[PDB]
RNA sequence: GGCUCAGUAGGACGGCGAUAAUCCACCCGCAGCAGAGACAAGGAUAACCGCGGCAAGCUGCGGCUAAGACAUGGACAGGCUGCGGCGCGGGGAGGCGCGGGCAGCGGACAGGGAGCGGCUGCGGCGGAGUUGCUGGCCCAUCAGCUGGUAGGUAGGGUAAGGGCCUACCUAGGCGACGACGGGUGACGGGGGGUGAGAGCCCGGAACCGGAGAGGGAGCCUGAGAAACAGCUCCCACGUCCAAGGACGGCAGCAGGCGCGGAACUUGCCCAAUCCCGGCGGGGGAGGCAGCCACAAGACGUCGCACGGCAAAGGAGU
């Protein structure tokens, strides 16, 4: 049984092929349980894991919150763990596994919560980057401490050339910005506002003209 | 007696009793205007409207208090033989209490298409003519 | 079957469209716009069968892409847009303004009108209903709606509405002695003066009409479209002028009386 | 001997639709160009229609005003008749069906799907 | 759309109506869309970056990240319900529309530098559900049938009237003017055949309506399905497996087998006819060709160029 272990704060992840006698120490545990690395091996002393998911030698997922170790057939909607719903409102009956670990499980997914004493070269030494910087302007201005006046996509390309080390070729990352006050936004609101009052006086004009033409005394 | 307190519609526009004119060039009976009955299925003092076919038939059965069986006898022409056939259909017709005692077995009764009042009741007695008259 | 019918067979198409039997299996199903399907024709029939601007749908797509078609003063870049009776098709290329109208052969015909007659159209009212806040807005048979009209405008009246202005500029009532156009029926596409109105409480008011020639016929008032009062016609009349000459009159012109 | 039956002007489609009856008792578009001030490329004849006995072929030919409106408005096969553009390949109908039907079952990008496929094929 | 006609003898269909007993997407015409810090909107997730499980079908873990997705903000109106209640309009007929009331709820724009797009309501259009009257096969060696059956009251339920359902109560309801039951190698109709006609017979088959997707039942999503080239399960057949599991519904198009007397090519293409999509796309709908003396009609006793064709072939020189 392998051990798919990831580090969230480091973004690194590798498989740890533990031996058979380690696997029997992990039986009866469930998802969300936190195991100390002393249970796994001496090479993981001081670590704290958290079991997130698992898989099967038949390929099934290990569904969270079933509380069996056996293969169970469950009827899943969209967004339910263990079913990738393709068409709208289509429910299927998928086979999953309950959260309890047993001998049937091929791989156990877990994350590092607390870093142990000795480093793991794939997992502790490396740092793997966050794959995407935000699109929202409020999320970008807090991340780079951007001036409120300044152009956002300009201000980052300022910063890349500043902290570049004589690089003749610099490719930039994917920078698109959403949810920002722009002159197209302000022009649309003021136009919609002035038309709302223009409709009100025009409708009130046609009520007066109707009350003048066809009800002239009142 | 009654399961609910007997209540009529609020008369819009004897001004203490609700009664409407059903239209189609008909009249409200004075037993409906000056009456105390609270039949909700009545065409005049109740919650039904008359729309669709208005036919005239003869009362076949006056049993089973509020409904009556009205037979409409008609002729159907067989084109091969070039003769007619005497046919009929019986209708379960709602008889309002404004016609109680007025309508008896044999009278020619004009019935108007209401809602589906019961399972088999789609007509209500809107007027009548006595057999002796 | 059951649901919104997306297709339309060629034989099931209205015969006023004058589509042939052997043209294909399907006919263009109109979009569900302003006129009813029994009283409308699509744009795509007029631009290939009547005006023959496009012989192909590829040509027809180009004409509606470049937005040269404009009906009732709106561009209407839809292939299956239902144009109906009294609607004005105005194309700025060719400067051709036409009003859709019926013929004596019980078919739709595009009648060439002036540039000044294209500025308005006639609409028969459907109902008259007070809106929220007391706005008395009436509704026409072609799905248009106008507010703050004359209070004398009641049902079955035709109103002269401006095209370039959304208001109603002219009112024509439904009395006896009015020039009427027969929209649906056996006498479809006949122009006559209303002789009598029979009311028939409950259903189906009947209008009695004699034409200009003197031939008398009876129709439902729902099939009666007023086009003028006693002195004047509010629209131009098409070719043939709604006379509906008899079959013996067609016989007598070929061989003498 | 050529004679024009009817001459009609399609102003929205920037062309002239004319019907000609050509007769040969006992190549076509050349002398038609030697009637009006038009190039040979501006000449598109829809179809040649002939009665059985007489040598009187009827041609319905179009008179465009620009080569660009011609290749835009007219159908793609008739410009293959004049010049043989073949601007869109559109490989074959049976190839395009299988090419699209394979793409339909692929969730995600093709590169994630082909990588996971050969990674399992490598094992 | 296409296919098919098993079921269906009235849940159909046709004709004439009704919906004042009802719901609604596209589209069209109108009115409108909360100042809230507002030069403004919050947390996510897929894609993706990695790491995987698994024979296959399929699926997990981690990391980030969008909106016309999902929220927040903010109520002038429409709306709902109860009570009150005069009128003005429409309609054959009214608290149907609208104005005027008191309450309890509730409720429409924080979008974009290729055209705009959202949402609420009224009116259409396009649909749809119910429904009334009526007509249409055979058998009397089928003569009595009926218990939610017929009605009442009341509630429930529904988009909606209703024994539709329930509670209580009446004893009704239909029948030789043929009920009820049975049969049908019965989808109905527009129609077709045949006869001078009256008739008789047929309607699988172009169009319209219905019904079905191996037999069923249940449902999700959606405006609309009790959908089936959606799901869930059962049954009957069939397939793959590494034996843990995974699948199949040609009464779509060709094609195969079987059945029988009895019925064509696993051809080409969106060119025409049209449909879906907000356009470039897709369409075995559909067309073209091939097969067949199956039918209608016309006419006798071999190869270029031309011509047309999406392309080819045929017609025509
Ligand atoms: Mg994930
Ligand atoms: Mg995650
Ligand atoms: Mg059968
Ligand atoms: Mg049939
Ligand atoms: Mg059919």
């Amino acid at each position: 049984m392998k051990l798919n272990v990831a580090y969230p704060a480091k973004g690194t992840q590798k498989m740890i092929p533990i031996d058979f006698q380690t696997s029997m120490r992990l039986y009866g545990l469930r998802l969300g349980a936190q195991v100390e690395g002393e249970l796994i091996g001496e090479d993981f002393r001081g670590y704290v894991f958290k079991i997130t998911g698992g898989d099967d030698v038949s390929g099934l997922p290990m569904k969270d919150g079933v509380f069996t170790d056996k293969r169970v057939r469950l009827l899943l909607k969209k967004g339910n763990k263990g079913y990738r719903c393709r068409e709208k409102g289509v429910r299927k009956r998928k086979s999953v596994r309950g959260c309890i670990i047993s001998g049937e499980i091929a791989v156990v997914s877990m994350i590092i919560l607390k870093e142990g004493e000795k480093p793991i070269e794939g997992l502790t030494d490396r740092v793997v980057e966050c794959s995407h910087l935000p699109k929202r302007a409020s999320k970008l201005r807090k991340l780079f401490n951007i001036p409120k006046d300044a152009n956002i996509v300009e201000f980052i390309k300022e910063q890349i050339r500043n902290n570049s080390d004589s690089e003749k070729k610099i490719r930039y990352p994917r920078i698109k910005v959403t949810r920002l006050i722009t002159p197209m936004r302000i022009e649309r609101k003021r136009k919609r506002l002035e038309e709302k009052e223009a409709r009100k006086i025009k409708s009130e004009n046609e009520r007066k003209e109707y009350m003048k033409k066809y009800y002239p005394e009142k | 007696k009654a399961k609910t307190y007997p209540k009529q519609k609020k008369p819009h526009l004897k001004p203490e009793r609700y009664y409407k004119n059903i239209g189609m060039g008909y009249n409200v009976p004075e037993t409906a205007i000056n009456g105390t009955y609270i039949d909700k299925k009545c065409p005049f003092t109740g919650n039904v409207t008359i729309r669709g076919r208005i036919f005239k038939g003869e009362v076949f059965k006056m049993k089973q208090e509020k409904t009556i069986v009205v037979v409409k006898r008609y002729f159907h022409y067989n084109k091969k033989y070039k003769r007619y056939e005497r046919r009929n259909t019986k209708f379960n017709v709602h008889l309002s209490p404004c016609f109680f005692g007025l309508v008896r077995v044999g009278d020619t009764v004009t019935c108007g298409e209401t809602r589906a009042l019961s399972k088999t009741k789609h007509f209500a007695v809107i007027d009548y003519k006595q057999k002796d008259s | 079957t059951r649901g919104p019918r997306r297709h339309l067979k060629r034989l099931n198409a209205p015969s006023s469209w004058q589509l042939d039997k052997l043209g294909g299996k399907y006919a263009p199903k109109p979009s569900s716009g302003p006129h009813r399907l029994s009283e409308c024709i699509p744009l795509c029939i007029l631009l290939t069968r009547k005006l023959e601007y496009a012989t192909t749908t590829k040509e027809l797509k180009y004409i509606l892409r470049k937005k040269m078609i404009k009906v009732n003063g709106v561009v209407r870049t839809d292939k299956d847009f239902p144009v109906g009776f009294m609607d004005v098709i105005s194309i700025d290329t060719t400067n051709e303004n036409m009003r859709l109208l019926y013929s004596n052969n019980r078919a739709f015909m595009l009648h060439n009108i002036s540039s000044e007659e294209a500025t308005y159209r006639l609409c028969r009212v459907s109902k008259k209903k007070m809106g929220i806040g007391g706005i008395p807005y009436i509704y026409t048979q072609d799905g248009s709606t106008f507010r703050y009209c004359d209070p004398k405008i009641n049902v079955n009246d035709v109103v002269k509405v401006n095209i370039k202005e959304k208001k109603v500029v002219g009112f024509l009532p439904f009395k006896s002695g009015m020039k009427v156009f027969i929209t649906k029926g056996k006498n479809l596409g006949c122009i006559g003066v209303i002789s009598g109105i029979e009311k028939h409480m409950g259903s189906h008011d009947i209008a009695y009409v004699v034409d200009a020639k003197g031939r008398s016929f009876s129709t439902r008032t729902s099939n009666a479209f007023i086009i003028g009062d006693s002195e004047s016609y509010w629209i131009s009349l098409p070719e043939g002028e709604g006379i509906k000459i008899s079959e013996l009159e067609k016989s007598n012109i070929k061989y003498g009386e | 001997e050529t004679q024009i039956c009817m001459m009609r002007e399609n102003r929205p489609l920037q062309r002239r639709e004319v019907v000609l009856s050509i007769s040969h008792p006992k190549d076509i578009c050349s002398q038609i160009s030697s009637l009006f001030k038009v190039r040979k490329e501006l000449i598109i004849v829809s179809g040649c229609s002939t009665r059985f006995g007489t040598h009187q072929t009827k041609c319905k030919v179009r008179i465009y005003e620009s080569p660009e409106m011609l290749r835009e408005i007219e159908r793609d096969f008739v410009v293959k008749r004049k010049t043989g553009e073949e601007v869109r390949k559109k490989k074959a109908r049976r190839v395009r069906k299988k090419e699209r039907k394979e793409k339909a079952k692929i969730f995600g990008t093709l590169r994630r799907h082909l990588k996971k496929a050969e990674k399992r094929a490598q094992k």
